[PDB]
């Protein structure tokens, strides 16, 4: 990460040993949860790529997702050296115009990345576009690992409503389905893939019952 | 679209 | 969260990961039980709408109830666009009229939720304001979720006094009902509940026994 | 609670995610035991009304005594406004002279409670007395709860007598009986509820023999 | 009403 | 315990949820073990009396050993008021010259008693003071509760001579013996009390044998 | 009298 | 470690008990697993080459790979050595040019470590580039250690395809193979040891196909 | 331990409840194993003698060691006592000449240590002085406790090759053999001890085989 | 190479 | 004496 | 010698 001196200076302070660790857990225990991205980006919100790179190294696991997660960062580092111009060769005494293999976190060294984040002209946000680049690796992970399918969670006869309802709603975040066909699938799909005696209770509601309405009624059904 | 229900 | 800096000027400090786990566990240990609702707002008083975001967000289960939280914040955000006047346009120099999106923390950033925050025209507690919104989703999941109804909450022939009475008042707190309707039932569903022998103890006391004095007569009964 | 910033300021710095937990625990795994009292006191020294009803809240079971602490409450506040004579109104610019919906911490905030606290005229600590009156409920809740009582606390045939006494001066503490009749008990009521072999060998010491006299006296009998 | 049973 | 701020002054800060715990678990787990008595004063090393006492009452159980303390701390009390002359009396600008109770931790505040502390005229250890009266109180303890005794901490047939020594060596600290019998102990009962081959071994050894010694001899006999 | 065997 | 204090002057601030412990732990419940290496460079990000070694020495297991480390430790020193000039003796005022016993952290003290670090003539990384050559020894016995080889890591009949991966791509990172020779594995060693109704579905998608096109195909194969 | 202030000035700081513990566990759970002397040391860097104690005073058992300790440390401390030269006697404003009751942590107080240890004539690391006294003493209890000795650790006929090896190395570290003498026993008695068919292997080498060479060759024998 | 997959 | 080993 | 494989 980094921390300010007197002076107005940056230094790059390291990540602690109980992020690290967390974000290995986290990784783990949910197996590339959905929940893994947010609890990836607040585990590293302040942090450099140096030590994103650090945190996703440590994870000994599930290293076939980890280089899907690498394939999408120089996938995405290219594109950054695609649209950007590379100028005109720039000082010494000047930071080199950031590139891919910087912000990925491998060619550049920390100070440099801080020196960029922190910098007068153009303070540039390596950790925060690095870190992005990644939440879409893990989020296709998510989906590549998702247990089920949405179209396939279906009310059990014995299940309750709210539990394959639980799957649903997770699947439909996991499987990053578009927000207009998460509309259609939570207001039709639902009332369709639920036992016919639940699937009858939600249809005597009438029409696009909220969900309070639909939890509520199927309620010991 | 994401797997944050809440915010951006 | 926020925290303050030399000048007078204030930042974007990250939120911690034993208060995200921490919240995630009280979310599932105890199934949105009452006390996830204080729970929540302890751990984030000082906190801005992004992080209370990310906390619930890191939740990857009971989400039919994130879902019913999510459809109550954009609710109560449709009334604070309904309510405000949005004035005419103010200059880029100046931000924008804080609006539902942004407090409930999507369109905007969490540098401009701060500065509201801390703006010195008008600081407006944006996190405390989207957190509010949640207490009430959140309470509305507890009784959604709320296993019985008080009503039915009855001492068993061998189960004693306090334990029936126990169930009753927590039932009482989830099923929110309201505060004259909850003297009533104190006063009367209790003695009515009750076992016949332990409701006799209680009746021996005379009218409006306080809660010390039949919790104390009844014991051993 | 409350912490100070540059210029002789105060503000309101939340309560933590270990001590409202740690509260909750002391609560539960000792089941109101007379410990929990100072556990409270300790976990809640400098803290203010806001936080202290905040840790009672997210406790979510033993329901039945939280009630009879918050009737303690109540009563204790009605009589800080018995005696206050609620004097002519103050200005605007005047903070309302405490009253006791506001030190119970319900009608008032957090920043008027501090206010109060570090008021240059009169430091109020609202955060001590809601505190104390507390203390009270939850005494009564442990007497409520105490499991049996002194004079029926008995050395068993082949219970030691040290367990015998542990428990008979627990009970001592959570009965809560006035000092003076303290010392009849354990003088007396000690040796009477003995085994009759380990009263004998206390009766041969003498009188008013001392505990370490007797703990020792009754070791191996 | 909520599900603060002390404060506000 | 006490914090300093701007300008000399002193405050009181509190103690703290791992400490006062930690304290309860090694009166617990250890039972009153010799250690108990220096994880004590270190658990409060800068602390004042009204903690220690805080701590000493969380503690739930050995309420027998807790009022062998009290007892103890009363005597101890009863001689500084015996000593000190009771000097005529000072202005109320002027603290009261400290007392029994005062140190004790019970008739005085936590401010009168820091004030003492760190009193510019004589800064008293009242902590530190009372501390070391708990520690009598609770050696007393240790050695009232010690299971065994040094005389008959013998080595068993196939108990190992180390195991035996561990045991001897512990009673000794425990029944805190005067340090001149201690060394009579050690030299003569422990090749008395030992099996006779390895009391041999030891006595082959010739006379004072060192404890590397005889540990290095036994070994494996 | 109180839960408090040491202090006030 | 080393931390800063008014003047600009440099100090030896201790390692933590958190850190040792969180290596040790690494170093045995992954048994030096690939992940050994980041995981001890971000618990050292800060340290000097004494804490580098207590770290290290505190582990008391898997003393044969410590030792494989302490040759590689000593080997990267006598290069150091070889390739300096060791130029005429400098003045005691001055301290000695480091040195290759004075780097891998025995011949020298911690004050002399910390000063080359922090010199204004030369600051020197002494604490980085001892790490360094430890990664060396410890990415040495990963793979000394490694169970299988990736050769030798194939598809069992009921075994799924990713988990098949899993095991091929961790080997791929434990052999440590060159990146040229980790390309041709990857398309070619994969396709070739895998099952042969899961190789012929990756046959079926044609040619180089990527590992999320690979994973997604043979998922239910 | 020692903390500063401003003004120059120095305090005693006190150690803390999770090192006083973690030195305890290690020297039980691993039973004075080697690592406990650095596991010593790091807990106790930038502390005082006072505390070093305290530390190894709350440690309950293994007692017998805790006396080897004591005997090793007042034998170094009068060796203090027997090189320094007890100069004529100082004024009270000067602090006694350090002797071996004040270092070993017995005679003299905290703020006596503290002071010699930031003396600006003469700053004595009496902290450090102790520990290394003590290592001494830790030292010879993990050789008094090895379990084995390293020429009875031999390679058993279906143990594998590295496990003996780790046996052997610990071993060599514990008995604290002559560095020379470890190059010997690593070099001749471990192609000795090693059973027949690896013994071949090591031998099919050559002469003076390195152990990553050796480690390798007989892994599958 | 290296036992780290991101980074240098 | 005391349970103190080392020290006072 | 010592139990420090590692360092003086
Ligand atoms: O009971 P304690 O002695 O306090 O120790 C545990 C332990 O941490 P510490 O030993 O560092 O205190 C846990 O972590 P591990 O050591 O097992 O890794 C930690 O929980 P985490 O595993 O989540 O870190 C937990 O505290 P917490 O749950 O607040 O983090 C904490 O005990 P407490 O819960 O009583 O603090
Ligand atoms: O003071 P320590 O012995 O180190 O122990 C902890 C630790 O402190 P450090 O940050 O210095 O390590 C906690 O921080 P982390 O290890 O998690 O970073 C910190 O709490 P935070 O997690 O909130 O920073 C807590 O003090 P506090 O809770 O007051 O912040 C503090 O001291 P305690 O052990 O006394 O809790």
């Amino acid at each position: 990460p980094v921390q300010q001196t007197g002076g107005g200076n940056y230094i790059h302070v390291p990540l602690s040993p109980r992020t690290l660790n967390a974000w290995v857990k986290l990784v783990e225990d949910k197996k590339f949860g959905a929940e893994v991205v947010p609890g990836f980006q607040a585990l590293s919100e302040g942090c450099t790529p140096y030590d994103i790179n650090q945190m996703l190294n440590c994870v000994g696991d599930h290293q076939a997702a980890m280089q899907i997660i690498r394939e999408i960062i120089n996938d995405e580092a290219a594109d950054w050296d695609a649209q950007h111009p590379i100028p005109g060769p720039l000082p010494a005494g000047q930071l080199r115009d950031p590139r891919g293999s910087d912000i990925a976190g491998t060619t550049s060294t920390v100070e440099e990345q801080i020196q960029w984040m922190y910098r007068p002209q153009n303070p540039v946000p390596v950790g925060n576009i690095y870190r992005r680049w990644i939440q879409i690796g893990l989020q296709k992970c998510v989906r590549m690992y998702n247990p089920t399918n949405i179209l396939d969670v279906k009310q059990g006869p014995k299940e309750p409503f709210q539990s394959y309802v639980d799957r649903f709603y997770k699947s439909l975040r996991a499987e990053q389905t578009d927000p207009a066909v998460k509309n259609w699938m939570t207001q039709t799909l639902l009332i369709q893939n639920a036992n016919p005696d639940c699937k009858l209770v939600l249809k005597g509601l009438g029409m696009n019952p909220t969900l309070e309405e639909m939890l509520t009624a199927c309620q010991g059904v | 679209s994401g797997v944050f229900t809440f915010g951006a």
